[PDB]
């Protein structure tokens, strides 16, 4: 046995292309549309719960994931790759930050750590790149609200609003017209639901849409009381009912 | 770990990786070594394709391994640093354990040994570098000049050149260097070294570097003007 | 591509067979064993007249009672010599005695096949190991990169080997003197060499029980070359 | 606390003649005040006309002799059935002993045979491998009782020629194998009388160019 | 063809070509012959020289006082496998005060050769061995192949032209097996057997190698003028 | 380095004209506490060897498993496992002796004293000792612990040297062993009345006797002993 | 076995070139142009972001200009992710040097170390090289203001003015034309932005498509100040020099 | 033990006693305390007998390898430092060694290095090591001159060991003399202390305290 693939499987071609990264980006392109929009007092990330079968319980499959109490993530591309990245991203937020500084990492640095993991899968021996593009929305005290995109290459870019996956080109054009630097979170959520409806074919409701926000602190979701400085998670996943309420005002 | 045998024999009995490493040396800028009666001179070509260069801080082509030995090269620049670093570490390790600085031959044998090791070790490629190692043994006034190459063979030379167009300057040296009477002075030795580079270099401006090494750790690099005076005198005698 | 330790359909290791081709390109080395000593002689083959030929070291001392001559990729021989010397000295340390020439040759040959995917390829050099011990007397061996060593009364390796070996076939007999062997090596070297043989482009050496292993001075060899010229002109 | 060492008593004696050597040793094996065995062979024929005894802690003694016999075997394999000379065996044993310099074989080793000129040879080792060729050496429990007797009766120490009164030493005339064996037996008889760990039986291995020969003698069993 | 790049690759007919190529090296090698009775076992080898100045490559190796083999193929590979046997024979003696059974020695060689045929990177051994011995169940003769197949036999032969000797032994089976308490006659049968595989060359004094082990006979090799008796 | 916990006392043995006898009581002591009364400390290996073990019982059980495993391993690919290539006492001993010395050399000994009693293929008696230090010796009589001090003197009166062995019969030898076991029961505070005895004869094979008891004991004289000097009543 | 799939990233071509290094350089030639210009009183780093969007959050974005320590900064051209791996190493090396000798790391020593790391990936390991070319801008008390560049081969060289990334041939010709030795920072700033403005593949050079920095002894008295320009400041200097 | 070595006009004198003890028990009177590292280098033995023997024979192997690789005699400095660097790796492990590495080369002339199991490596003109070192020092210091003859230097070294052999209980047996020249060491015999004492007493008039 032993992993005898100690050499790179991603290499520069004569034209200067890293083929495996390009192909990973093609896999991402096939993936279901997800998007992120940054408001003045919050961020919203959203995607379509593409159910593989009606017998499947799509609630058990979480496309939007909490990474830290103030940071959430969503993807487009290969689900399994996303799942393990979330596991690693959650752990690295503790090992390389919280266990050192006694606090959760700022969005940009957690993104930096995730990006590093994805870069290494692009150079390390005997592995292929991750076949996902992530959209990480988060908040921290000194940087405020932010929204990042992370690609299979490990490259990451901060966005005001964007979309990845299937209908990204059309969605990004839709977002460019609607976005401004004076949006409130509810306005962003409204635009998100509008943008996301364009890429969705079939049912469009709270059960077929996954949507979370980074907004105000939720002391009701903290689990305990007594410590004034601890005010609860800014990340919150919107319920099936909460989504449908806003779909009536759509 | 990566264990792949890159340097291997071909049906005709050649190690192509080692031979392709020599092709990298052929691409490198021309270097020349000439030993006089009481000195050795290392001449080196600087390609003038790169202007706007900062010549204060740009890695010089001749490197001191110790206060009495110098090393110039032709081939991959990044590769040469690894050999220079190893050689410098070994030079201090020799002083520490033997309580005496390295002989020029010993230092050459070490660098040649490193190069050889990289031609039959798994997972590594050969150094795309040939070196000229020159200097004087401790408490010795006899000039020393050696050459190494990617295969790991080394030998002593009365005068030698490596790199691009080295075939031409070797032609010049072979007819102009007399063994029975080598360049008696520093002047004569430097002059012959500059002359040999002028066969290949192009302009005698900032394209020629000269380093003179004398006995008892007396190493000095000539400046542009000092070299330019040799270039001037050579061509004025040539106009006849 | 293919394994480094792969067998060909004829039952030969590709790499070992290719290393033997590299050895055929090497400069000629010749050994001749007699009852007065073994003689080792090499072709230096300087690539240019500016190369100081005395720096060409293709004959090497392993111990006081064992000498060695090489042919092929001579850079590959350095680690083989280092091992040989270490083995000779180590055995003396462990047993307070000289090591047998065969045992030394065996220890060197054990390195040969330690290649795979240990080193990445076989050695590209062949050795003539010549020496003396109390048990078997004066001996000459031929160590190959296959790990096989043959004892020889006389042997030639390198580019002029098969022409030289055919000459050694005729000339060698069990009653050769050391002086006769010296002239014989010089004679055959001069035959197979491209350039004209002199004291600067050819080197002699010998191993005797009394004086041990000795590389010959250029002045000493020059006299043997002049002695050779006169005796060939003598008929 | 576990003590990895023990003392199995016993006494050995090597004497190098002019063209022969003897290595003798008692056959009693003990712990504390008890007798383990009245006949436990201590001196061994290791092949190549070499005899060996590692006296002291018997477990380390047996281990060393076993490893040396093995070394002799592998010396034949590796070096074309060449005979291991006594001096080469001695140097080899030094490396075996010094190999455990920091957890020593708790034994006083003696080997005996013939050198490469056919003369008698005895070598003597300390527990950590220091060694020397000697003409005479007793080892083990009663070594301190026997060595002075040998200095006097083998090397004629403190003996002078009558009439000269201290001016002329007694000349160092060579001893025959029958003479040496008498000194060996008297040494062990005397050692048996005054040392509690010595007794039961005496086994003498005699090395000549013809090979190894054994001789056994009864000792007092109290 | 496409399935002979390494040992780890079966062909479409279930063949291991690298192993078969290693098997080929043995056929190139010089002939050796093995045969036994109920008291003695005998190796007879034809040694091969490079030329007339060269020595004759040794073909027989001693493993223990009661065991040894003869080789055909890559000599270095025989050195490795004989060294391994020496160690296994030795371990058996040191640890268990027990002389290694010849059948168990065959099992150990089989397994060592097998590991080389199933793993990537390595190669099969390029040598065939004929092990003889005398243990607690009398005289024995094994035939090792680098495929791993070890076979206990009355008599056999490996190497170039070995088929001639092997047929002779197959005829003589009922005679040589009964040569008990007579080493010189058993060797004669072996020397006569190996003679069936000779062409052009004949058995000379530095050409012939013979070994023998038996009831009261340590494994002892006979070379040079020692075998002139049998020529 | 450890300390023995559950311990077994004397193992005694001797050679006689056709074979060997070995014996050991059935007690597993826990210091001064006589904890386990049904411990078998003689462990037969095949039909030609009996290993008697004293000292730490947990280590004895480990050794017992090693010997059980040794038999299994010897049978593998061995058509003569019950004939010419059966385990010999000399093989079993040398194996154990190797293990004991290796374990002491790692400063982690098997805290035992072992006597391997058996009969070899050629009919020769095998009797040899090995202990936690890897120390080995052989003798016409062998005994461990207290047996060394009390049994050996008695057994040596029967077989005082090698030449006495052919003169000694199995009945005389067994009588001496059984008498020795009684003496040890009188005088060893860590012994028991119940014991096992094994006879390995070259003719009749292995005879393993369980549930033997020390009998014909002398205690009647105790009634007359009064006080510690001057007391009369 | 595994050998079948091995690209063999660390081998010479028959011409004596390292395939992967050459292809990495080809990759880098498509990256946004970065320019360094050394003056007597400071250094200028100017770089072009690659086809950005209007929704990109520029003020929090960093893809070209990075800080190694207080004295040294780098301009990146190639794979950003690859560059960040090397940058974090360089930052650690500078801090190690500072901890050891209690002095800020001289610029060349840092550059050599990073360049040696790149070299290693071309000679051993079987991994692909870092598809990155750096421009190092820095200051120390030995050589003063220094400009270097390294590339995937691990070869580095010193410069008075240099460009990496796209259109370096055109850029270097323009720099070579207008550069002078007695030049000052404010003049270099103008040269850098003028060069980018001519070599750019974009229709017009604007603030949102640029990263800009200056290393100046324009810090109060004998000390050095790094200035990573903010979007608004890049917009001001573009107006000042007369490009927008 | 008593070993000494001193530099002078004619090279080096090395002189050693021969006794080896285990407590009060005289284990050997014929111990060779001068190792012949090679034909040009000498080493003395004090402290651990095995430690000195083993590692100075080993040193001879390292010195031999050096001159095989470098085609030149190893310097006394280099040879001594090989030994000192080795024992330094074993520092703390319990090696016991006090030795003079004595030699005579072209570049150095006659040179002596004191090498210690604590790692100490000292160059010097006169050294004295062992249980009887203090007694030998007394005779050496009061009689030493650079311009001693080879004959007088040899006697001084012999007499200095005799001084120590007499007084020091753990020194004695016999005196081994060496004289190191540039062409190699020259052995100057084994001298029994028992016979040497009475000889010196009479001829020199010394040891008037002792009755002879
Ligand atoms: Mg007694």
């Amino acid at each position: 046995m032993t992993d005898r693939y100690s050499f790179s499987l991603t290499t520069f071609s004569p034209s200067g292309k890293l083929g495996q990264i390009d192909y990973a980006l093609t896999a991402v392109k096939q993936g279901v549309t997800s998007l992120g929009i940054k408001a003045t007092n919050g961020v919203v990330i959203a995607t379509e719960k593409k159910s593989s079968s009606p017998l499947a319980m799509s609630e058990t499959l979480s496309k939007v994931s909490l990474l830290t109490p103030d940071i959430g993530a969503v993807y487009s591309g290969m689900g399994p790759d996303y799942r393990v990245l979330v596991d690693k991203s959650r752990k690295v937020a503790h090992t390389s930050y919280k266990r050192i500084y006694g606090e959760y990492p700022p969005t940009k640095l957690l993104v930096s750590e995730v990006a590093k993991i994805m870069q290494e899968a692009t150079q390390s021996g005997g592995v292929r790149p991750f076949g996902v593009s992530l959209l990480i929305a988060g908040h921290d005290e000194f940087n405020g609200f932010s929204l990042y995109q992370v690609d299979p290459s490990g490259s990451y870019f901060p966005w005001k609003a964007t979309a990845i996956g299937k209908g990204s080109v059309a969605a990004k054009t839709f977002l460019e017209k609607r976005w401004n630097d004076e949006l409130e979170l509810e306005d962003a959520i409204h635009i998100a639901l509008l943008t996301l409806k364009e890429s969705v074919e079939g049912e469009f409701n709270g059960d077929t849409i996954e949507l979370a926000i980074i907004g105000d602190e939720n002391p009701d979701l903290l689990g305990y009381t007594g410590i004034p400085t601890d005010k609860g998670p800014r990340f919150r996943k919107l319920t099936s009912q909460e989504i449908n309420d806003r779909l009536e005002a759509l | 770990g990566y264990d792949r045998a890159l340097s291997i024999f071909s049906p005709d009995g050649h190690i192509f990786q080692v031979e392709y490493a020599l092709e990298a040396v052929k691409r490198g800028t021309c270097a020349v070594g000439v030993k006089g009666k009481n000195c050795v001179v290392l001449g080196c070509e600087r390609r003038s394709t790169l202007k706007l260069q900062d010549t204060r801080i740009t890695p010089s082509k001749v490197s001191k391994i110790d206060s009495h030995v110098v090393l110039s090269f032709s081939g991959l620049n990044a590769d040469s640093r690894i050999l220079i670093e190893k050689a410098r570490v070994e030079a201090q390790s020799h002083r520490l354990t033997l309580e005496d600085p390295v002989t020029v031959e010993y230092l050459t044998r070490y660098v040649a040994g490193v190069q050889q090791r990289y031609t039959q070790s798994g997972g590594v490629r050969p150094f795309g570098v040939s070196t000229l190692i020159a200097g004087f043994d401790p408490r010795d006034d006899e000039p020393k000049l050696y050459q190494t190459e990617p295969s790991g063979i080394y030998s002593s030379w009365s005068a030698q050149t490596i790199g691009r167009n080295s075939k031409t300057v070797r032609e010049f040296l072979e007819k102009n260097y007399d063994r029975k009477e080598p360049p008696a002075t520093v002047e004569e030795c430097v002059k012959l070294t500059v002359r040999s580079l002028l066969e290949v270099v192009q302009t005698g401006a900032k394209n020629i570097e000269i380093t003179v090494v004398k006995p008892d750790s007396d190493i000095v690099a000539l400046s542009s003007e000092e070299i330019n005076q040799y270039v001037t005198q050579i061509e004025q005698e040539k106009q006849e | 591509d293919r394994g480094v330790s792969t067998f060909s359909p004829e039952g030969r290791l590709f790499q070992v067979e290719y290393s033997l081709e590299a050895i055929k390109l090497g400069s000629t080395a010749i050994g001749i064993a007699t009852k007065e000593g073994v003689v080792l002689g090499v072709e230096k083959r300087a690539t240019s007249p500016l190369l100081e030929s005395d720096s060409i070291e293709k004959i090497v001392e392993i111990d006081r009672h064992i000498g060695c001559a090489m042919s092929g990729l001579t850079a590959d021989a350095r680690s083989m010599i280092e091992h040989a010397r270490t083995a000779a000295v180590t055995h003396n340390l462990y047993y307070d005695e000289d090591i047998n020439v065969e045992s030394l040759t065996q220890s060197v040959c054990d390195l040969a096949l330690r290649f795979g995917e240990l080193m990445s390829r076989p050695f590209g050099v062949a050795l003539l190991i010549a020496g003396h011990d109390a048990d078997d007397g004066y001996q000459l061996f031929h160590a190959e990169p296959s790990g096989t060593f043959y004892r020889y009364n006389a042997k030639a390796i390198g580019s002029g080997s098969e022409g030289a070996q055919a000459e050694l076939l005729n000339e060698w007999h069990s009653s050769l003197t050391l002086k006769e062997a010296e002239l014989l090596v010089l004679k055959i070297l001069k035959q197979v060499m491209e350039e004209k043989l002199d004291e600067n482009n050819a080197q002699l050496s010998c191993i005797t029980k009394q004086d041990g292993f000795k590389i010959y001075d250029n002045e000493k060899t020059a006299e043997l070359i002049k002695e050779l010229k006169e005796k060939e002109a003598a008929e | 606390q576990f003590n990895p060492y023990g003392d199995n008593g016993g006494t050995i004696l090597g004497i190098a003649g002019e063209d022969f050597a003897v290595l003798a040793g008692d056959t009693r094996n003990i712990t504390d005040y008890s007798i383990n065995s009245r006949y436990e062979p201590k001196v061994f024929d290791c092949g190549d006309n070499i005899v060996m005894s590692a006296n002291g802690f018997a477990a380390d003694g047996d281990a060393l002799v076993k490893r040396f016999k093995n070394s002799v075997k592998w010396y034949h394999f590796d070096h074309n059935d060449k005979k291991l000379s006594i001096n080469s065996a001695a140097r080899n044993i030094q490396h075996l002993l010094y190999g455990k310099r920091f957890f020593p074989y708790y034994v006083h080793t003696i080997i005996a045979g013939l050198d490469e000129d056919g003369k008698g040879a005895v070598y003597s080792f300390d527990p950590v491998g220091s060694y020397e060729r000697e003409q005479c050496r007793a080892g083990g429990a009663a070594a301190s009782l026997i060595m002075p007797f040998l200095d006097n009766q083998v090397n004629f120490k403190n003996q002078y020629e009558p009439g000269t009164n201290g001016k002329v030493k007694k000349p160092l005339k060579y001893l025959s194998v029958e003479e040496v064996i008498k000194l060996v037996r008297d040494s062990f008889t005397s050692a048996t009388e005054r040392h509690i760990q010595v007794g039961d039986g005496l086994e003498i291995l005699i090395v000549t160019k013809d090979g190894v020969r054994k001789e056994f003698y009864e000792l007092k069993r109290d | 063809n496409n399935y002979d790049g390494d040992t780890v690759t079966f062909s479409p007919t279930g063949r291991l070509f690298q192993v078969e190529y290693a098997l080929e090296a043995i056929k190139q090698g010089s002939v050796t012959v093995g045969l036994r009775s109920n008291t003695h076992a005998v190796l007879v080898a034809l040694k091969r020289n490079a030329d007339e100045l060269s020595s004759y490559q040794k073909k027989i190796i001693k493993c223990d006082e009661h065991m040894g083999l003869s080789l055909a193929g890559l000599a270095p590979d025989a050195r490795v496998l004989s060294n391994y046997l020496r160690q296994q024979c030795n371990y058996s003696s040191l640890v268990f005060n027990r002389k290694l059974a010849v059948e168990r020695a065959g099992h150990l060689l089989c397994d060592k050769a097998q590991k080389n045929t199933q793993s990537y990177g390595g190669r099969p051994y390029g040598v065939g061995l004929l092990i003889i011995g005398y243990d607690k169940s009398g005289a024995h003769l094994l035939e090792f192949q680098p495929s791993g197949n070890v076979t206990e036999l009355y008599g056999t032969a490996i190497g170039a032209r070995s088929q001639g000797a092997k047929t002779y032994l197959e005829r003589t089976l009922d005679t040589f097996i009964k040569i008990d308490g007579n080493p010189d006659e058993l060797i004669k049968a072996g020397v006569e057997a190996i003679s069936q595989s000779l062409r052009d060359e004949s058995l000379t004094v530095d050409n012939l190698s013979i070994a023998i082990v038996g009831k009261d006979t340590p494994f002892t090799i006979y070379d040079g003028e020692a075998v002139a008796k049998y020529i | 380095t450890q300390q023995p916990i559950v311990t077994g006392t004397s193992v005694i043995s001797m050679k006689y004209d056709n074979g060997v006898i070995i014996a050991a009581d059935n007690l597993g002591s826990y210091g001064s506490l006589l904890r386990f009364n049904g411990v078998e400390r003689l462990i037969p290996v095949g039909d030609n060897t009996v290993v008697g073990i004293s000292g730490d019982i947990s280590d004895m059980q480990h050794i017992e498993r090693l010997l059980k495993d040794l038999v299994t391993e010897n049978a593998y690919d061995n058509p003569l496992a019950d004939a010419e290539e059966a385990l010999e006492p000399s093989y079993i001993f040398e194996y154990l002796a190797t293990v004991m010395y290796q374990r002491r050399s790692k400063m982690n000994p098997l805290w035992n004293a072992i006597i391997v009693a058996g009969v070899q293929s050629n009919g020769d008696q095998f009797l040899r000792y090995v202990n936690l230090l890897g120390v080995t010796y052989s003798s016409p009589t062998l005994a461990t612990g207290f047996g060394a001090h009390m049994a050996n003197p008695l057994l040596r009166k029967v077989v005082d040297r090698e030449s006495d062995i052919p003169k000694t019969t199995v009945q005389v030898a067994e009588e001496a062993i059984v008498n020795a076991m009684r003496v040890l029961y009188y005088r060893d505070a860590r012994s028991s009345r119940n014991f096992s005895l094994a006879i390995i004869d070259k003719n009749t094979g292995l005879t393993f006797k369980k549930n033997l008891q020390v009998e014909n004991m002398k205690w009647d004289f105790a009634k007359d002993i009064k006080g510690y000097g001057t007391q009369k009543i | 076995g595994s050998r079948r799939y091995d690209s063999r990233t660390t081998i010479f071509s028959p011409e004596g070139r390292l395939y992967q290094v050459e292809y990495a350089l080809e990759s880098i030639s498509h990256a946004g142009t970065a320019i360094g210009i050394m003056a007597s009183d400071g250094i200028v780093l100017a770089a072009e972001r690659k086809v950005t969007s209007t929704l990109l959050e520029q003020d929090t974005s960093t893809e070209k200009l990075y800080k190694l320590n207080d004295k040294i900064a780098v301009a990146v051209a190639g794979l950003t992710a690859d560059a960040e791996i090397l940058i974090n190493t360089a930052r650690i090396h500078a801090q190690n040097y500072l901890k050891t000798y209690n002095e800020d790391i001289p610029v060349e020593i840092l550059v050599r170390r990073l360049s040696d790391i790149k070299q290693g990936y071309t000679q051993h390991g079987g991994l692909r090289p870092f598809g990155v070319s750096f421009i190092y801008a820095g200051y120390d008390d030995r050589y003063g203001y220094q400009l270097y560049t390294s590339n995937p081969s691990g070869n580095y060289t010193g410069w008075k003015a240099i460009s990496v990334g796209a259109n370096t041939s055109a850029a270097q010709t323009l720099l070579q034309m207008d550069y002078k030795d007695d030049m000052k920072v404010d003049d270099a700033i103008e040269l850098a932005l003028k060069t980018l403005s001519k070599t750019t593949d974009s229709s017009a050079l604007t603030y949102d498509r640029l990263e800009f920095a200056t290393i100046r002894k324009g810090a109060n008295d004998g000390e050095v100040y790094q200035k990573i320009f903010k979007p608004q400041e890049i917009k001001d200097i573009l107006v000042k020099t007369g490009i927008t | 033990t008593t070993t000494l070595a001193f530099r002078f006009q004619g090279g080096i004198i090395v002189a050693v006693d021969s006794r080896a003890t285990a407590g009060n028990w005289v284990a050997s009177q014929t111990v060779k305390k001068v190792i012949e590292i090679n034909p040009f280098l000498l080493g003395t033995m004090a402290g651990g007998v095995a430690d000195c023997q083993f590692w100075e024979t080993w040193l001879g192997s390292q010195c031999r390898l050096h001159e095989l690789r470098e085609k030149e005699r190893i310097s006394v400095a280099a040879a001594s430092k090989i030994l000192s660097n080795l024992v330094y790796q074993y520092k703390g492990a319990g090696l016991s060694m006090g030795t003079m590495i004595c030699g005579y080369t072209r570049k150095e002339g006659p040179t002596i290095y004191y090498v210690d199991s604590d790692g100490t490596r000292l160059k010097g003109d006169i050294f004295c090591v062992g249980s009887g070192q203090t007694f030998a020092y007394g005779v050496l210091d009061s009689n030493y001159k650079w311009d001693l003859s080879v004959e007088d230097a040899l006697y001084l070294g012999k007499r200095s060991i005799l001084a120590a052999a007499h007084r020091d209980a753990y020194s004695g047996g016999s005196v081994n003399l060496y004289h190191v020249t540039e062409d190699g060491w020259i052995y100057h015999g084994n001298h029994d202390v028992g016979e040497l004492f009475w000889k010196v007493k009479e001829e020199e008039g010394s040891f008037n305290n002792v009755i002879g």
